């Protein structure tokens, strides 16, 4: 999806609890939350 | 014989029955220069510090390499020539930054060397680690001192020889 | 403001942080060693210690 | 730690690198690519390219 589809159509949500196996996801864009922003960029849309 | 490559120096190189090529070098530097006998593909035959002086101290590295021990690494380069320029170029960039510079001499140059080492007689010496920097001290109006190293096996072996007027 | 948002690498571990995009690097290395050293002893590694001379 | 020096080729060109030895090898091929892109177009050599899909 983060190939194929631009952050701008499709947007992800990672709900878990354990985030250790979900780490990786922090550098896809999908993830960023354009609502609230941080040091390091939009907001990751990861949920525990 | 003479070279400028796709690198960063012109280079000397000459040739008998295999390439020569020499480096200047500007107390004591590394002596860890036994490992680049042995680069990433070619296989050089020698690597022989020489140095020359009383005054006028002088100190080069003069290196042997066969093309016919090195043909699986000429072959992929354009130049037997340029192989070996390249892979003193790899030499002299290592050596050069700190206090000591270095370049390839031009072939003019090498000729220059020559008529300086000659300028116009003791034992080979069996141990020789400690010996370089009293070596130089026998009263002379010329001086030549060397070192070789050579592939014996996997390893790098050392002789030193000398010689007085 | 922009900030760069790198993976470093050191200790055999990769520590994500995020540096000044406009600041030079001798000014945020200083507090970067800290960073990675606390994120270090997190994880129960042996820190990042000099020795010799240099930077 | 150790780091290996090594030669690596590419794109008819061989360039001298220092990697870290034990590291796994896709962390570090990314960056050797980026290295080499820029060495080869520093040298106004055409630089590397996917073609199509593959790795």
């Amino acid at each position: 999806l983060a190939f194929s589809h631009g952050p701008d159509h499709v947007q992800m949500i990672v709900v878990t609890s354990d985030p250790d196996r979900w780490d990786w996801v922090k550098w896809i864009p999908h993830f960023g939350d354009p609502r609230r922003r941080d040091a390091a960029g939009n907001a990751r849309m990861v949920y525990t | 014989d003479h070279q400028r490559r796709f690198g960063h120096d012109v280079v000397g190189i000459r040739e008998y029955q295999g390439q020569l090529v020499a480096v200047v070098t500007v107390w004591l530097p590394v002596e860890a220069v036994a490992a680049r006998l042995r680069q990433f593909d070619v296989r050089l035959d020698a690597i022989d510090i020489v140095s020359v002086g009383t005054d006028e101290h002088h100190t080069w590295l003069v290196l042997r390499m066969d093309p016919q021990r090195n043909v699986a690494a000429v072959a992929a380069r354009d130049s037997v020539a340029a192989t070996l320029a390249a892979a003193t170029e790899r030499l002299a960039h290592d050596l050069n930054g700190r206090r000591w510079t270095a370049r390839p001499l031009t072939s003019s140059e090498i000729d220059d060397m020559d008529a300086t080492v000659l300028a116009g007689w003791v034992s080979p010496r069996d141990i020789t680690s400690e010996t370089l920097e009293r070596l130089w001290l026998p009263d002379t109006e010329a001086t030549a001192v060397t070192v070789r190293l050579r592939p014996r096996h996997g390893g790098v072996e050392v002789s030193a020889w000398v010689r007085y007027h | 403001p922009q900030a760069a948002v790198v993976a470093i690498m050191a200790a055999d571990v990769q520590i994500a942080v995020v540096l000044d995009a406009h600041a030079p690097i001798s000014v945020m290395i200083d507090p970067l060693l800290k960073v990675v050293n606390t994120r270090l002893r997190e994880l129960g590694v042996a820190p990042l210690e000099a020795k010799g001379r240099g930077r």
